[PDB]
């Protein structure tokens, strides 16, 4: 049947261009349904950007009128998205749909999706700090400026998962992103049992084990 | 029962060709074995009777096995005729502007199993959200597929119904003639 | 361009109970006695799936128990008996005119009872400062519902601006939530002050609840 699959870049520079691809199998582009991009902000928001009939003609949002552009190459069975300058307001996930024009119109057919990161930074390993503190007492570790995601955490080479918090990353102003991971932990045991976080990110060649201690 | 206005229509045969036309029809029929329809066109679908004057093959012709329906100037002719297809009669008519042939629609497959329903009205192969319908069968039908090409799209023959019709809750959203 | 406002933003459920969201449309948008709205599930790492299309129909394959209702400006989408599949993003579209849009989306998430966070304040390591940044971290563990307010005091004077959070998923087994709150400064910045403090608000906490250090 219909698939969908996008494809692209995942990092572009801002003020530079945008092209992206949607190939499409299973049926042509050249009837019945029109080909559509949407994209998904961080924040969950979706905003529709444009679509290109089955004929061969465009229509986009004003939001975008100025700096969109939808193709299509009907010999390869594929459309195109491009952007003649992005920000780092454009990071999003774009995704390509369908809607069969005779209906009520719903998309009833989307790609798997492709991130799009917009940023200047370069490739960027962690620094790991410790977070240190009777009850229970909560310890964890800071992996700070990197790029580009993701990094992986974990206690005691994993043989401690109970009560492992590993947060989302944040964006910080310098373009590099920031996260923490925190266990919770017997305070009694922080004499006696070691306390160590394993910090992983494969874009440096980073693997750091950080010991946190009370001090 | 009104005849058709014959003034303007024709009909003719040669080497492998026969051709039924008029101001708005062209049926279109050829030897491969057999005499058969292979492909007719349709800019106005009309209540008229195509007049036996102007028809090839006129006599010994069944009413159930006309592909294009007597009713809808259909040609009384063995012309008219297709292998393993009977009548037309809920074909999507109400297209107004059709083209049928025998091929298959696109991005769907057509086999020839009992397994699938009898014959019913013709199906667009998108249902009313627009998913394609891909796979589906006939009981007792001969490829290619009984195709019809309209505006909204691909329609197949009376015999053709999706593979995987009793699954899904399909029968919800089809797109019926 | 057609506005729709979903509401709730999120939706707290029990399991075999009935859940409505809502989106209402700034005009109509009927078209010859079809309402062109339509319905979609979103899961993480997915795009988002048809469920109801012009408003009330259920797509092939959708469960029974969803369903759709409304016309004109007010739409409704109804779930009964929610499922732990049902646990997910939910949003309303438009196609009555272009440009098409979204509602800003519904999160359906598992209701509990309330439960305080448990705070922990984290200064910054020696190791940090001696790289020439600060960052002081304030942990809010195992805490439900979601709304939480993180104020950050340096000396007793409130910071604006210098702080970021992030959250977790609502947990598997107990269905709480994760807090992290990151307050930058400089080392300088730092080193020039001496209280640090963390308050934390939450409907769980009789009181608000602050966690602090002196440098």
């Amino acid at each position: 049947e219909v698939k969908l699959q996008e494809s692209g870049p995942g990092l572009v520079r801002p003020s530079q261009s945008l092209s992206l691809t949607c190939s499409v199998t299973g049926y042509s582009i050249t009837s019945g349904y029109y080909w559509n991009w949407i994209r998904q902000f961080p924040g969950n928001k979706l905003e529709w950007m444009g679509y290109i009939s089955y004929d061969g003609r465009s229509n986009y949002n004003p939001s975008l009128k100025n700096r969109i552009s939808i193709t299509r190459d009907t010999s390869k069975n594929q459309f195109f998205l491009k952007l003649n300058f992005v920000t780092t307001e454009d990071t999003a996930t774009y995704y390509c749909a369908s809607f069969y024009y005779y209906t009520s119109r719903p998309l009833v057919y989307w790609g798997q999706g492709t991130l799009l990161t917009v940023s200047s930074a370069s490739t960027k390993g962690p620094s790991v700090f410790p977070l240190a503190p009777g009850g229970t007492a909560a310890l964890g570790c800071l992996v700070k400026d990197y790029f580009p995601e993701p990094v992986t955490v974990s206690w005691n080479s994993g043989a401690l998962t109970s009560g492992v918090h590993t947060f989302p990353a944040v964006l910080q102003s310098s373009g590099l992103y920031s996260l923490s991971s925190v266990v919770t932990v017997p305070s009694s045991s922080l004499g006696t049992q070691t306390y160590i976080c394993n910090v992983n990110h494969k874009p440096s060649n980073t693997k750091v084990d950080k010991k946190v201690e009370p001090k | 029962d009104v005849f058709c206005d014959s003034k303007l229509m024709s009909a003719a045969i040669k080497d492998n060709r026969a051709v039924h036309a008029d101001m708005g029809y062209w049926i279109e029929s050829a030897l491969n074995d057999t005499w058969k329809i292979e492909k007719a066109s349709f800019i106005e679908v009309k209540s008229c009777h195509w007049p036996k004057s102007h028809t090839l093959w006129s006599n010994g012709v069944l009413e159930s096995e006309m592909i294009i329906p007597k009713n809808f100037a259909g040609p009384v002719s063995q012309h008219n005729y297709r292998p393993g297809y009977h009548t037309q009669t809920a074909g999507p008519w109400h297209l107004g502007s059709l083209e049928m042939d025998f091929d298959f629609c696109e991005g769907t497959t057509v086999v020839v199993t009992e397994d699938c329903g009898n014959r019913g009205p013709s199906l667009r192969t998108t249902t009313a959200s627009g998913k394609l319908i891909t796979e589906w069968c006939c009981r007792s039908c001969t490829l290619p597929p009984l195709r019809y090409r309209g505006e909204d799209g691909c329609w197949y023959g009376m015999e053709i119904r999706p593979l995987k019709e009793k699954e899904e809750n399909l029968v919800n959203s089809l797109v019926t003639a | 361009e057609i506005v729709l406002t979903q509401s709730p933003a999120s939706l707290a459920v029990s399991l075999g109970q009935r859940a409505t969201i809502s989106c209402r449309a700034s005009e109509s948008v009927e078209y010859s006695g079809t309402s062109l709205m339509h319905w979609y599930q979103q899961k993480p790492g997915q795009p988002p799936k048809l469920l109801i299309y012009a408003a009330s129909n259920v797509e092939s394959g959708v469960p029974a128990r969803f369903s759709g209702s409304g016309s004109g400006t007010d739409f409704s989408l109804n779930i009964h008996p929610v499922e732990e599949d049902d646990i997910a993003m939910y949003f309303c579209q438009q196609s009555r005119k272009v440009p098409y849009t979204f509602g800003g989306g519904t999160k359906l998430e598992l209701k509990r009872t309330v439960a305080a966070p448990s705070v922990f304040i984290f200064p910054p390591s020696d190791e940090q400062l001696k790289s020439g940044t600060a960052s002081v971290v304030c942990l809010l563990n195992n805490f439900y519902p979601r709304e939480a307010k993180v104020q950050w005091k340096v000396d007793n004077a409130l910071q604006s601006g210098n702080s970021q959070e992030s959250v977790t998923e609502q947990d598997s087994k107990d269905s709480t939530y994760s807090l992290s709150s990151t307050l930058t400064l400089s080392k300088a910045d730092y080193e020039k002050h001496k209280v640090y403090a963390c308050e934390v608000t939450h409907q769980g906490l009789s009181s608000p609840v602050t966690k602090s250090f002196n440098r």
